């Protein structure tokens, strides 16, 4: 699994 | 530019239509036009700009990783096509970074706004570092680290520890540490102190953004579980 | 064209990479290049061409319907942006129809292939009819009906009633009847006889395509339930 | 609900 970054949501 | 004849308010309104239509290239073009009018962006407008370019560059990154994996697992066709996608991704990152440097990052204004643009500079240098190799590479990694670190300093001075720009910045800086800089310890150390300090000062959650804050806190916790 | 210097086999191979990377504009450009080499397409290549352009035009249609609804529910901005998306969609449909007429539809070849291209002609005239209005409109509706009907005649003569091109054509022709031509009865009548004849001759399912066939049969049944 | 046409799958 890649690390999770800030998602592109409101 | 193609947007130069259109009023700023119409550009903003069309960016919102494009978001609703899921036309994210159009939305990014509209927000580039709006930035180039030379006035600062509000929080809502900054969100439009962020969402648009991240959607465009995210699909390019996903395509690049698919081609890059096919290339590694192996004619010139895969390398050629991977190089074409790579070039387009670098063009979008250069466009974002140009806007940030030509127009958006200024000495004054909202500390909120300054941190967000410096974080966005760090992100798009990090996206370039994902596909870089040579003299390009360490140069690019250093511009990313520098922009993140400057954003960190301001955010710790000027924003509470639950603020979503501060949180999202720290989350993204820790991904940089883990995935780009090969510093697993720094990534774990930053993500841990970020989560713990957010929880210790949980009372600072804002009425209009607490769902963003708690979402980032959970993502920090997810990375810590994956990294430990 | 942009693809003119690349070998046909490399164009096909890159179309498959683009499909895997979900770069459907690229995939459609690659398959346009391959068509323009002037050789006929195999079933696999026809599937690449179909998937690529349908993905491109499907996102345009979805965007158009979003903007068109905002426009109806109501400044010039929404109409202007809807008109921009409309123009791009018509450009893609004209490109497909040009390829079909310049290169793909020929007098001879596979009845399988002839039916598929005539169906594809009907589909892309139908996509133009979704956004048309004036003297353009009835002209466009008649080219769609004509191409579908010619495809129907060949398919009933040359293909078993479970064949997936025959089924998908009949399903799409019935959507044309219901949504474009305002003929609810014809749409119900065609979908019913298509489903019933497929079931009556269920033994003709092919080992290499029966899952496509049964999927279309279910979609026919879904439309009949929605239409009754 | 709009009518369903041939899907864009393999
Ligand atoms: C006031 C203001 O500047 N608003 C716009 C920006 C806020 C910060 N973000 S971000 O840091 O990229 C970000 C994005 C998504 C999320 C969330 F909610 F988790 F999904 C977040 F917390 C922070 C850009 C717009
Ligand atoms: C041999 C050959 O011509 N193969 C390629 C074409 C087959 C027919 N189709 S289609 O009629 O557009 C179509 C598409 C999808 C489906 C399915 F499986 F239901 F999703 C279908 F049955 C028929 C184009 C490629
Ligand atoms: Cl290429
Ligand atoms: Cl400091
Ligand atoms: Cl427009
Ligand atoms: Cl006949
Ligand atoms: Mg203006
Ligand atoms: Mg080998
Ligand atoms: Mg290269
Ligand atoms: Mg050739
Ligand atoms: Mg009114
Ligand atoms: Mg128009």
């Amino acid at each position: 699994q890649r690390s999770t970054s800030t998602p592109n949501v409101h | 530019g193609a947007m130069g004849s259109m009023e700023r308010a119409s550009l903003i309104q069309k960016a919102k239509l494009a978001e609703q239509a899921e036309r994210y290239e159009d939305m990014a073009a509209f927000m580039k036009g709006a930035v180039e009018k030379g006035e600062e962006l509000s929080c809502e407008e900054r969100n439009l700009l962020s969402v648009a370019y991240k959607n465009v560059v995210g699909g390019q990154r996903a395509a690049w990783r698919v081609l890059s994996s096919i290339e590694q697992k192996s004619g010139p066709e895969v390398r050629e096509y991977r190089e074409k996608v790579e070039t387009e991704l670098q063009g979008v990152c250069d466009t974002v970074l140009g806007l940030l440097d030509s127009h958006l990052i200024k000495e004054a204004g909202d500390a909120e706004s300054r941190v967000f643009y410096l974080k966005m500079k760090g992100d798009y240098y990090r996206y370039l570092a994902e596909v870089a190799t040579g003299d390009d590479k360490k140069r690019i990694i250093d511009s990313a680290r520098s922009a993140y670190q400057e954003a960190m300093d301001i955010s710790k001075k000027e924003m509470p520890p639950t603020n979503p720009i501060r949180l999202g910045l720290a989350l993204n800086f820790s991904v940089f540490h883990y995935e780009i800089a090969n510093s697993p310890e720094e990534a774990i150390s930053l993500a841990k102190t970020t989560f713990d300090e957010a929880m210790a000062d949980l009372h600072t959650l804002s009425e209009d953004s607490y769902k963003d804050s708690t979402l980032i806190m959970q993502l920090l916790r997810d990375n810590l579980t994956l990294w430990t």
